[PDB]
This record gives structure tokens, sequence and C-alpha cells, in this order.
């Protein structure tokens, strides 16, 4: 799942891209580090999870 | 396997006014002998339209144009040129971009995160031996990868062979993008006039309803080029260009008095809130 | 239900009068185009001393 985007999506839209979100003031020229996050997270689905 | 293109003329853009054009059937419900008042994104009456011409006399034009909240597209042909349409916000391999292709055997329609050029075309090429054309340069996108939506018609067949005179093809379009969906309307008329969009009226009826989920700013046409043994040099001076043209109107939210004969043709229509008059006929309904 | 003249479109199915009921179908079995037309109709009045 997406977890950080600049603003929210339209009805049924799709937004699959996984550029860098650059969630600080500087450019993050498409790496990891401070205030530059990877927009893309996921699940651990455990049998024993709540 | 893409190419720049180098021999080009520029010029200021043209423009043209868009005489009672953009009227499509805003739904799927047949009614006759009445006048339907209906609010939608339609073209304005009268208003002024961008007019692209591909000429060679070599004056070309295929730009990235905005898709501002739907686009009306009108093209006056006699050889095929106009071939195809790209979609999308960056067309640069970062977002899915929806191409529609007409490549003379198949329509296809993909949704995908293509890598375009920064001149996308096609191309067929003169053959002296025989008097017979042939589709032979492909080059649109690069690379194509996570893939969503493809379409590909039957196959098929059509003249993309040079024609010389007058224009006789007038094809008309509708593109909008609500909700996910993105709708085509379209029409195809004939005609017998050389440089400007032909006044009169004709609805567009709906053609598709694709659903894409696709965030769509900006789109580009793609113009087909003629090679041949008269057009000297490399792939990016090798060419000459038919003669061909199209122009691009944009939509607005208008309320419409639309004019459904006993047939259940859209016949007329007025383009309420345009000056006045347009509103008083609005108001009586006539 | 009555047989009918209107050539409906490939995409329309159904027709409509401006106060937006049902005109005509198009029957899903045999692709005619087939009129609606309310049973009930005219007036009755009673004359009774
Ligand atoms: C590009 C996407 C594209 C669309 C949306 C499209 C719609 C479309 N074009 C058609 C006819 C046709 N369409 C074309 C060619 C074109 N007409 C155009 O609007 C354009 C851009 C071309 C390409 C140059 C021709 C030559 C015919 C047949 C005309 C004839 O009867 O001779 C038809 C009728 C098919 C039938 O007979 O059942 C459809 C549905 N064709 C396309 O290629
Ligand atoms: C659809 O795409 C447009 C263009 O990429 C997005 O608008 C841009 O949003 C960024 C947000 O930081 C701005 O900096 C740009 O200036 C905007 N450009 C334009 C032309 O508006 C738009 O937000 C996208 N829509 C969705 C739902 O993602
Ligand atoms: C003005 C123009 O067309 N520039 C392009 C350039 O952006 C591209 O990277 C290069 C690769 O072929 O071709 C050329
Ligand atoms: C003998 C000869 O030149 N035949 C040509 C063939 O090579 C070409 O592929 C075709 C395409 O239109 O036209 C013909
Ligand atoms: C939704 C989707 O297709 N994602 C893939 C991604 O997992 C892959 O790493 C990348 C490069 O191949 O292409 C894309
Ligand atoms: C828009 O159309 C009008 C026609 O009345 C024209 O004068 C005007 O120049 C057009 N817009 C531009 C940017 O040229
Ligand atoms: C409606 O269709 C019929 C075909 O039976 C045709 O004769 C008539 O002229 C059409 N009406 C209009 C207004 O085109
Ligand atoms: C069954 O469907 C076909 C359409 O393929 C239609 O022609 C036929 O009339 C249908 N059956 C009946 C009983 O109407």
């Amino acid at each position: 799942y997406r977890l950080f985007r600049k603003s929210n999506l339209k009805p049924f839209e799709r937004d699959i891209s996984t550029e860098i979100y650059q969630a600080g003031s500087t450019p993050c020229n498409g790496v990891e580090g401070f205030n530059c996050y990877f927009p893309l997270q996921s699940y651990g689905f455990q049998p024993t999870n709540g | 396997q893409c190419v720049n293109l180098t021999t080009r003329t520029q010029l200021p853009p043209a423009y043209t006014n868009s005489f009672t054009r953009g009227v499509y059937y805003p739904d799927k419900v047949f009614r006759s002998s009445v006048l339907h008042s209906t609010q939608d994104l339609f073209l304005p009456f009268f208003s002024n339209v961008t007019w692209f011409h591909a000429i060679h006399v070599k004056r070309f034009d295929n730009p990235v144009l905005p898709f501002n909240d739907g686009v009306y597209f009108a093209s006056t042909e006699k050889s095929n040129i106009i071939r195809g349409w790209i979609f999308g916000t960056t067309l640069d391999s970062k977002t899915q971009s929806l191409l529609i292709v007409n490549n003379a055997t198949n329509v296809v329609i993909k949704v995908c995160e293509f890598q375009f050029c920064n001149d996308p075309f096609l191309g067929v090429y003169y053959h002296k031996n025989n008097k017979s054309w042939m589709e032979s340069e492909f080059r649109v996108y690069s690379s194509a990868n996570n893939c969503t939506f493809e379409y590909v018609s039957q196959p098929f067949l059509m003249d993309l062979e040079g024609k010389q005179g007058n224009f006789k093809n007038l094809r008309e379009f509708v593109f909008k993008n609500i909700d996910g969906y993105f709708k085509i309307y379209s029409k195809h008329t004939p005609i017998n006039l050389v440089r400007d969009l032909p006044q009169g009226f004709s609805a567009l009826e709906p053609l598709v309803d694709l659903p894409i989920g696709i965030n769509i700013t900006r789109f580009q046409t793609l113009l087909a080029l003629h090679r041949s043994y008269l057009t000297p040099g490399d792939s990016s001076s090798g060419w000459t260009a038919g003669a061909a043209a199209y122009y691009v109107g944009y939509l607005q939210p208008r309320t419409f008095l639309l004019k459904y004969n006993e047939n259940g043709t859209i016949t007329d229509a007025v383009d309420c809130a345009l000056d006045p008059l347009s509103e008083t006929k609005c108001t009586l309904k006539s | 239900l009555t047989e009918s003249n209107k050539k409906f479109l490939p995409f329309q199915q159904f027709g409509r009068d401006i106060a937006d009921t049902t005109d005509a179908v198009r029957d899903p079995q045999t692709l005619e185009i087939l009129d609606i037309t309310p049973c009930s109709f005219g007036g009755v009045s009673v004359i009774t001393p």
C-alpha cells in the first residue's frame, strides 16, 4: 500500500508510481534519506495477528 | 530506435473559430421531437480553437498540449496522416500513459508506463518499383513496463497512399476522463473543404468507456511521415509530410439546449450563457 | 406493448418522454423496438339522483 502521496486520488484513479516522496523542503534526487521516504510500504500479515 | 526531427520551419500558432462544434450525445437514452436541456462538458459555440497544419509545400506540428478538462479534437484528412494520441502527465516512464495508435493493421489502445521519445512518429515509405505504399517506421516509445490495460481491434488495412487535391474526411473526437473512465465520442463525415473547419452541425456519438484510472493533464498527437527517394538525407531529414490538418479545442462545463428530431438525431443546439440571446432561448426552451 | 418505428442506435436500450417515463424498449431477445403505452385512459363521470 501507498503511505505518502502529494495529494489525494480521484475516484477509481490508479497510481502505481514508485518515485521517492519528498516530505521535506529539499529535493531528494530519487534517493532514500531523511525526509525522503519511499512511498510504498507493505503489510506484515501473520496468522497470530489481531 | 527513435530519432529527432531537425528540418522544421517554425511559425506562430494558427487559430480558427469553432462554428457550432463539440456536441455529443450526453447519454444513451433515445429521445425524439424534443428540446432537452443538459449540463455537461461541451465545446463552447463559436469558440477559438488552435489549428495545426501538417504540410510540406516543411511545416508540421505535433507539440505536447494541455488536456484541460477534456479535449475536442478534429482533423481534416486525405491520406490518413493523423493516426493516434498520447495522453498522460510526464510521458517519461515515471507514470502510466495512455497510447491510442492506428498503425494501418490494428487499432491498439494501451495504458502502460511508456518511455516516450522526444518526438513520437510513424513512417511510410515510397516504393518506386511498384505503386504501393507500406508502413515501416514505428517510433512512439522506446520501452514499456508495468503495462496495465491493453486492447487490440480486429486486423484490417486501409489506404495510406498519398492523395492530392482537396481533403475528403473530417474526423471529430471528444476525449474526457471522468472518474477513471476515458470516454471517447466521435463522428466521421465526408467533406469537400480545403482550409478551415466546415461550418455546420453534426452530433458526436459515443464510441469508449475505457477504465484506465489515469491522471491525465497533457496529450500529444501522432503524425505519420512520407519517406521517399525524393527526400534525401538520413532518418532525421530524409522525409516529407503529407498535407492534412487538425484542430484542438477545450471543453468547459456548460448547459446546452439540444434538439432531437423525429428520428432521434440531434440537429441543433444552443450554448446557454453564450450571450443574452442564448440565455433567452434557454429560458423559453425554443 | 406495441410495435414501433423508433430507430434506436446500437447503444440505446430505452426511450423516454420529457417527463422521463419509459416510452419504448429494445426487446433483449429479438432486436425489435416496442412502445409502452399505459393501459388506463379516459374519464368516468357518475350521474345520480
Ligand atoms: C486512432 C484510433 C481509432 C479510432 C478511435 C477509430 C474508430 C473507428 N474508425 C472507424 C472507420 C474508419 N477509421 C479509419 C481511419 C481513421 N479514422 C480516425 O479517426 C483516425 C485517426 C484514423 C487513422 C488515420 C478508416 C480509413 C475507416 C474506414 C473508412 C471507410 O469506410 O473507408 C470505425 C468503424 C469500424 C467499422 O466499420 O465497424 C471506428 C469504430 N479508428 C481508429 O483508428
Ligand atoms: C495529476 O498530475 C498533475 C501534474 O503532475 C498534478 O498536479 C501537480 O501537483 C504537484 C504537487 O506538488 C504540483 O507541484 C504541480 O505544479 C502540479 N501540476 C499541475 C499541472 O497541476 C496533480 O496533482 C495530479 N493529480 C493527482 C490526483 O495526483
Ligand atoms: C481567441 O479567439 C479570438 C477570436 O475572437 C482571437 O482574437 C484570439 O486571438 C484567440 N486567442 C489567442 C490567444 O490568439
Ligand atoms: C427519418 O428516417 C426516415 C427513414 O425512414 C427518413 O425518410 C426521414 O427523412 C428521416 N428524417 C430526417 C429528419 O432525416
Ligand atoms: C436467443 O438468443 C438469440 C440471439 O443470439 C436470439 O436470436 C433468439 O431469439 C433468442 N431466443 C428467443 C427465444 O428469443
